[PDB]
């Protein structure tokens, strides 16, 4: 598991980096989407009759 | 407006304006009472008037005297919004309250007599969903414009 994982030993210390990501987020993303989603609300509420 | 056109004397107890072979003859007016009242219809006869129109002219007269172009995704915001929103709910409550009691009586005291003696220019189906309609019809207004907002600008 030094040479397939890392976990070199140090100073009578192992060592694992940190396999956090960082989360891109904008959450004002779906403003397609839903701009989408309201156009055939009234795309079903006309049009067919 | 009418145009009018004035006869002889020579056919006086004959029958005036002569006409023929057609039949565009009996539209445009008949001869109206507060006309006729006067000369017509032994005096001149009523001629028929329509209009040269045309093009190069129509659309230059329509599109150039009714348009906007930033109006259409304005916002009118939502403090003036919100507020219509609150107050049709309100009474559309208590007209659901005067829909439940028509459809919870429901008597065969005749019911299209029964509709009829009950007349109040009121809930059944026209002071229904037509509100639900103008609900409808300005928060989608309201909403596309706010999302089509945020994505064309930056």
């Amino acid at each position: 598991y030094a040479k397939k994982r890392g976990w070199v030993l140090g100073p009578n210390n192992y060592y694992s980096f940190a396999s956090q990501q960082q989360k891109p987020e904008d959450t004002t993303i779906p403003s397609t989407e839903l701009a989408k989603q309201v156009i055939e609300y009234a795309r079903q509420l006309e049009m067919i009759v | 407006i009418d145009a009018f056109r004035l006869i002889n004397a020579n056919m006086m107890v004959l029958g005036h304006e002569p006409r023929q072979t057609t039949s565009n003859l009996g539209h445009l007016n008949k001869p109206s009472i507060q006309a006729l009242i006067h000369g017509l219809n032994r005096h001149y006869y009523s001629i028929t008037i329509n209009y040269r129109k045309n093009e190069l002219e129509q659309k230059m007269l329509l599109n150039l005297h009714k348009k906007s172009w930033m109006e259409g995704l304005t916002l009118q915001d939502y403090s003036e919004h919100c507020k219509h929103n609150e107050s049709v709910v309100k009474e559309m409550l208590e007209l659901a309250k005067n829909y439940n009691k028509a459809v919870e009586e429901e008597d065969k005291m005749t019911p299209e007599q029964l509709a009829i003696k009950n007349v109040g220019k009121q809930d059944p189906k026209r002071h229904l969903e037509e509100h639900v309609d103008v609900l409808m019809t300005s928060n989608i207004v309201q909403c596309l414009a706010a999302m089509l907002d945020t994505v064309v600008f930056k």
